[PDB]
């Protein structure tokens, strides 16, 4: 069953403002399985894994952004969200949502979204 | 990020021609082996587009990925191999370890077709 | 590096008729002296795996055979879940892995034809029955022989592995030797195939007489 | 590494009368240097004209085969041919021998069937052949249309498998076109087996109708 | 099957000559294989004396070469061992055997019963 | 001799029982290996009969010879092994090299059944 993920909510953001990104999932129900992740790529930098919410509801955060980031889902809309506060210049990046498939206790990102651009300007 | 597993790739950038054998190295600050497997994955990302998964668990090919891609290694030393480079393989390649939290990626290896 | 590993799909009979599908992870070429192998299962979705039964058998050839059978959900399998088997060996540093999923592609109902051989001199208390099942895809198929509405043991008949047709479809042959005592009781024998593309009930069958 | 040495096909032995035996080596690593493959006869008589064929494989294993023509009378007389495979990586060479099998002989029983017409395949029809209760297992199966033999790619034939009886059995399946059976509605299933009399040939005809 | 019969053994004076013949039945000594003479001294090991291939090549053991001749008669399907200048050490049981071939090397698969040659006085 | 290949057996003589395993050793002054094979043959000679071939080319069983006989070894060290000695195996056993001319035999190993 083919799965599609679409990010939305990107844009220009003031420093210190808050950010809400939503990932709309079609073709698969986010409560049925797999782990659902947010991964960002800063301009001219490597990929960074931000946050994950397991199908059963567990959430994990990257220490680098932990404390100012929340990952959530809305079962009715089959959508999950990323909320970040106290944005910085380092937060400027393209945010991708991905579905991680499970292998013997470890997860890899088999399905990715198109990504959405977040720009922060002082 | 002293506790975070750092991934270093080399080379940072390379230019090659179609048909060449391309070899990319990924070194881990801590071993990522567990239960007879290695939890190191390889992704391919063309510029400005989203990544694609190529290989998971060090050496297992993801479905639909051309057989010319192959991954190998153990412990802290891993290698992606493109046996016969093609024009559509112009991309940046990343390694990512999913053995330990948080998951981290390498810095990227840009593969330019000269 | 002589060890071998195999992962079988659910038989179509177990999937639709019994509605208790299972997949089996088969390990071969292991020396008795070698320590016992650790065998574990994993699902692509991250959902848990059921208890699996492990059987170990000595063989005439000196190589140990280990199998693990895992029950799977009917709707889980049909929906496209990926199950995975991992073999851990003390003598092997790296691990072997085998993966299975519902096979994807076009669907075609199986065509069924059943025939009876004419009697041959010296084989008079004997008769042989044949069935040709072809132009079905995917290759997953099960063949059963029923005599008098009661299905015959799988050990009575021999069926070939699915081979490609000159077209896109597959075909198999099934052969069954029947006694004079059987066909005199009731001279009807049924060749039944179970295939997901067959409609309805995933069953196509033909009857044949001696 | 595995090595197989086959006996002459009953067709080459009894019809063509140009028997050959093939020594097949598989699963040898492509990186490996070429394997040297040699022949020997128990009689000491020369062996010559062996042909060597290398072929890459999708699996990743290189396959090397060597075919050696043998005399029909020499073969039937009981000659022992031997194939030897030597590899630089292998400490010692593998050796395979082949000779005419001794044991009970049974002529093959042959049955030919035509599939009934199926919906959507007006112009296609499948023909089936069952050959059984023959031994030894060595057999050749041909399809002839219009007194002229059909190519080997047109039909599919199974390996000989043991029966509840003492004989072996094989199945042959041939897809024939509507245009072919309208030209001539007769098709021949032929088996070649040494016990068949005379000429080591047993055959049955089948018609589409 | 193949049968091999030795003949011509007997009492021989020292320094005399000896003619041994091996009559082959069931196979033609020109049709294949190697044809050999092998002698065993009383209570001692076997010694290979001479051979004639089916195609006609002959080989001799250096220990007896120069006073030993091997010949065949196709019509009689028989081969011979001629020995002159006999010595007491030549005293032995003489066997004829048919050698089967393995990739350039021969082994003695079929043997006769052998005939006794005694060369000694006092 | 001298330039000839010398074949030495041990033990010279041995006594055993029915069902027991017997092992005979054959040592050559020069190696008899060629082309990945060893051209060492084993013969059985019962009293008053002519020898009989058991194994050729070190380890290949002659047709009709019981499977309890087996040969092994390479170079200058060869071993005949009777897995389960039988009453009809009371015989002297000879090894013979057919690698180099002239072909030579060993001195023999008498096997008596106790
Ligand atoms: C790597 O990938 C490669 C390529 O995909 C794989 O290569 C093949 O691997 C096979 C593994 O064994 C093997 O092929 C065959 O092996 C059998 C084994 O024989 C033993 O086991 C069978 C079990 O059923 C049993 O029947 C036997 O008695 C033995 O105990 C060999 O017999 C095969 O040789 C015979 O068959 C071939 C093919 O005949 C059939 O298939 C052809 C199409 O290829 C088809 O035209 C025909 O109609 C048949 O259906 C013949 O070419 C041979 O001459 C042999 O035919 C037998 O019967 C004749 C009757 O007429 C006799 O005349 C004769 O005596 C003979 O015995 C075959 O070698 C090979 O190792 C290898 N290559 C091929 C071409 O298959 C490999 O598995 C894979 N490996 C990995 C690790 O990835
Ligand atoms: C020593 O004995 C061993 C006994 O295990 C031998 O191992 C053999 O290994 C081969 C692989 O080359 C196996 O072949 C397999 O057969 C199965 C058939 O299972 C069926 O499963 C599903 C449903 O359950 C069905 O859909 C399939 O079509 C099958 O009909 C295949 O699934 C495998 O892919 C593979 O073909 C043998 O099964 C196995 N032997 C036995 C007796 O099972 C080993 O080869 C022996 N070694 C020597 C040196 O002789
Ligand atoms: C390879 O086989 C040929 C066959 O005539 C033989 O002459 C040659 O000696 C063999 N090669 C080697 C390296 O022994
Ligand atoms: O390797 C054993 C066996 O595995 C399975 C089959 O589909 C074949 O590929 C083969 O005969
Ligand atoms: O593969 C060997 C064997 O496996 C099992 C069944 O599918 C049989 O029909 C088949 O012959």
């Amino acid at each position: 069953s083919e799965v599609q993920l679409v990010e939305s909510g990107g844009g220009l953001v003031q420093p210190g403002g808050s950010l809400r990104l939503s990932c709309a999932v079609s073709g698969y129900s986010i409560t049925s399985g797999y782990s659902w992740n947010w991964i960002r790529q800063a301009p001219g930098k490597g990929l960074e894994w931000v946050a994950s919410i397991k199908y059963s509801g567990e959430t994990k955060y990257n220490p680098s952004v932990k404390g100012r980031i929340t990952i959530s889902r809305d079962d009715s809309k089959n959508t999950f969200y990323l909320q970040m506060n106290s944005l910085r210049a380092e937060d400027t990046a393209v945010y991708y949502c991905a579905r991680g498939s499970h292998y013997f206790g470890h997860w890899h990102f088999a399905v990715w979204g198109q990504g959405t651009l977040v720009t922060v300007s002082s | 990020g002293g506790s975070d597993i750092q991934l270093t790739q080399s080379p940072s950038s390379l230019s090659a021609s179609v048909g060449d054998r391309v070899t990319i190295t990924c070194r881990a600050s801590k071993p990522v082996d567990g239960e007879g497997d290695s939890y190191l994955n390889w992704y391919q990302q063309k510029p400005g587009k989203a990544p694609k998964l190529l290989i998971y668990a060090a050496s297992y090919l993801e479905s639909g990925v051309p057989s010319r891609f192959s991954g190998s290694g153990s412990g802290t030393d891993f290698t992606l191999t493109i046996s016969s480079l093609q024009p559509e393989d112009f991309a940046t390649y990343y390694c990512q370890q999913s053995h330990e939290d948080p998951y981290t990626f390498g810095q990227g290896t840009k593969v330019e077709i000269k | 590096r002589g060890v071998s590993a195999y992962l079988s799909r659910p038989s179509p009979f177990d999937l639709f008729i019994r509605k208790s599908p299972t997949i089996t992870c088969l390990v071969v070429d292991l020396a008795p002296s070698k320590g016992t192998v650790n065998l574990t299962w994993s699902r692509a979705s991250g959902k848990p795996v059921n208890h699996s039964t492990r059987k170990e058998e000595k063989q005439r050839n000196g190589t140990l055979t280990v199998t693990s059978t895992l029950p799977v959900g009917t709707r889980d399998w049909i929906e496209g879940e990926t199950y995975q088997c991992r073999v851990t060996h003390p003598h092997l540093p790296r691990a072997l892995m085998r993966s299975t999923t519902k096979t994807s592609g076009p669907r075609a109902a199986p065509e069924v034809y059943a025939f009876a051989t004419p009697e041959w001199p010296g084989s008079r208390d004997k008769r042989t029955l044949a069935c040709l099942i072809q132009n079905f895809m995917p290759e997953d198929i099960s063949v059963q022989w029923l005599h008098n509405e009661v299905q015959l043991p799988d050990a009575r008949h021999s069926t070939t592995q699915p081979r490609k047709t000159k077209g896109s479809g597959f075909f198999v042959f099934s052969r069954l030797e029947v006694t004079r005592a059987e066909w005199e009781q009731k001279d009807e024998f049924i060749c039944r195939a179970v295939h997901e593309a067959a409609s309805p009930s995933q069953t196509v069958q033909r009857a044949v007489s001696v």
